[PDB]
């Protein structure tokens, strides 16, 4: 039904652009990534975007709003100082 | 590398509260997020071939470098 | 100094519990654990939770409070159905 | 397993800011915490080890156990 075609969809969205990264990786690094494990990749990150759902999701909620926003999004980054640093970097050249 | 409107999308797909919203400050920095956990996941495995002695990257490459790619990313 | 002394106790009290809840779990499945395991074990411990104590900080001052309340302790155990099943029944049971 | 005052005390030891500190219930709750988690970490070695025919516990052991139990506590 239409959701089990969205999941497809949103599936095949992550892996092309995974395919895309992977690529950029590839040619840095003179290696190459098989169809297999790009596929992959794909599905871990799928996966991952569930855990950084929810968890964004239960974090603006901690803060009694309905509307994830950036500081939900560096709370994420939060175990690691040069993750939360790039986050940060990327919120503040934001208008 | 991922556009904001398929972030909420994948999101949407898992917010358990209908009233769950997110915003495009937020939307724009979780396409930047996602897009350092797949280039984190490639260049990590790509490393581990290589230390293989391998130039073709397979998924055993891929879960031997996972449970670090994970705890590192929370 | 001081910081110094302060450390080895908390990680000796952590080894020490450690240990009584390892001889607990020993008995029950006829299995020993070595001196240099418990060590492991209870220094694995003492490192988790430093992870915890700065999750928590940072989960209370998300929600605009210095002090740290169950609602926090939950959110740490948001991933796992059955862990947060389980805090929660704990924190139920408080007067 | 583990006594409020000793948890109060480990927590304090990493919190970054002055202003923070952590009421009884989440001391409790806490300690529980702990305690699951030492069990967790026991009785996965002890499964590992028994599923490799040994009795004793080495850090080996703990060690192949040890990822997906820090994937499991976050």
């Amino acid at each position: 039904e239409q959701r089990e075609l969205l999941i497809q969809r949103l599936r095949a969205a992550v892996h092309y652009t995974t395919g895309a990264l992977a690529q950029d990786v590839a040619e840095d690094k003179g290696v190459l990534f098989s169809k297999q494990t790009v596929a992959a990749i794909s599905e871990i990150t799928f996966r991952q975007a569930e855990n950084f759902a929810r968890d964004l999701e239960m974090f603006a909620r901690h803060a009694k709003r309905s509307t994830i926003t950036s500081e939900d999004v560096k709370l994420l980054a939060r175990r690691s100082n040069s993750l939360l640093k790039y986050i940060t970097q990327k919120s503040d050249e934001l208008a | 590398g991922f556009r904001k409107e398929t972030v909420e999308r994948l999101l949407r797909l898992h917010f358990r509260d209908g009233r769950t919203r997110v915003n495009g400050d937020a939307l724009l920095l979780m396409a930047e997020l996602l897009k350092v956990f797949v280039r984190e996941a490639a260049a990590r495995a790509a490393r581990q071939a290589q230390a293989e002695d391998l130039e073709k990257v397979d998924i055993e490459h891929v879960e031997k470098v996972l449970p670090q790619l994970l705890l590192d990313f929370v």
